[PDB]
């Protein structure tokens, strides 16, 4: 439950708030049921609410992401696939500083 | 515009090993270019769709089964017991190639060839073919073991958190219920101090 | 025993490409035979330890870094930013192979080569043996396909699993969680109404 009050969106559809365009990841897909087996919330859909992002390798979307996260009221964090990973790793939630 | 190299053995000359390509565009049936070559000369010819269909005409079946047998033949399509005869007069340069059925034969096709005054550039132009396709598929098998090791990582490593959680699985499973109880013993034992309050 | 084919451009020549091919037993320390072919005319030449020292003697460079140019410019190693020029004097048969870099030349080696009475054979074995890499090749090629496929279906099923499995502990906790809480409430409810007794 380390994850309960952590919801995570992850960049596995080219077009955000699109379902009819569902990426074939590998790594993605295997992160997002790994976390979501964890506690944490994942959302299909963009959000209000959402509060921690999380984004592969791909790096051409960051920028879309960081222009989105200026009209929202809450500003949400895009953190590398290793905080995770380390999480699970120790049993507990490391510090996203160390992976924005 | 589909290739394909074959080694032959003429009947004439069994101690050499031809080299025949044949060529066609998009389907043997419209028509095909065949080259027959030993290194030092070679004849170049064409079949159009008008003379394989005369010759399936003549030889009276379908055209289906005629195309079918000039592949097994030229192509070097031979099922496990196939045996072709390949016949070769260079004085008339007269290329036909039959099928042998025990004690009988049948004269599966015939054609005239004509001699290339340069030899030496359809042999650069083979080598150099053969040598390109070696290459892509010397690239594309590359490809394909990268591929293949990246999905065997990967598939090891998704077995290995599966093998996690499923043991999580059942650690949660009994954490909940020990939780509950603790719980509910001190609501009880909150109930067991009101009501022995009130008999009071 | 292996060997490698590659395209060499003659400066006097540029327009027919010639075949170069170089054949060792382990490795190019041991020694090395090399055949250049043009489609009608053949030439053939050999080097072993004592001519390869002798060529690295003479130059102020190390055997294993003269092996390793060597490799690099014979065996079509050169890199985007490597240029080879060859020239082959058909008269005394001299080969020799220089490296352009920075708009200088720099010599590499000096072969003494012997032409061959016939050609044919040559050519013929070079269409073997690019028939056969051919032929292996697509076999390799088929394999890794049967192989990525069975690993493609391998990751899916434990993908769908690895789904099943997150489904049902979520369902079980959910469940667990339902049923304690509206305990919870009940023993709360039986916790207010015994309250509601004290002010009375």
């Amino acid at each position: 439950s380390m994850f309960r009050r952590h919801t995570v969106y992850l960049d596995s559809y080219a077009v955000i708030n699109d379902l009819s365009t569902k990426n074939e990841g590998t790594r993605l897909a295997i992160k997002a049921l790994e976390l979501r087996f964890h506690g944490a919330k994942v959302v299909s859909c963009l959000a209000e609410g959402v509060s921690h992002v999380i984004i592969g390798e791909d790096h051409s979307r960051v920028a879309d992401f960081k222009a989105f996260r200026r009209t929202f009221k809450r500003k949400f964090k895009i953190l590398k696939e290793s905080w995770v990973t380390d999480s699970i790793d120790k049993c507990e939630l490391q510090e996203e500083n160390q992976y924005l | 515009m589909e290739r394909k190299i074959s080694r032959i053995h003429l009947v004439s000359e069994p101690s050499i090993t031809h080299f025949l390509q044949v060529s066609w565009e998009k389907t043997l049936e419209s028509g095909f270019v065949i080259t027959l070559t030993d290194g030092h000369s070679a004849w170049t010819g064409t079949v159009s769709e008008s003379e394989i269909s005369q010759e399936a005409d003549d030889m009276a079946m379908e055209k289906g089964k005629y195309v079918g047998e000039l592949r097994k033949a030229l192509l070097s399509g031979a099922g496990p017991a196939d045996v072709y005869t390949f016949n070769f007069s260079k004085e008339s340069c007269y290329f036909f190639f039959e099928k042998n059925l025990k004690d009988v034969s049948f004269r599966l096709g015939s054609f005239n060839l004509e001699k290339v005054e340069n030899p030496a550039e359809v042999i650069r132009e083979l080598i150099c073919y053969c040598l390109d396709t070696i290459a892509e598929n010397q690239a594309k098998n590359e490809h394909l073991q990268k591929e293949n090791e990246r999905l065997l990582r990967d598939w090891n490593d998704v077995q290995g958190r599966f093998e996690k959680c499923v043991s999580a699985k059942e650690a949660l499973e009994t954490d909940l219920y020990k939780r509950f109880i603790l719980v509910l013993n001190e609501k009880k034992t909150k109930i067991r101090s009101l009501h022995n309050k009130l008999l009071n």
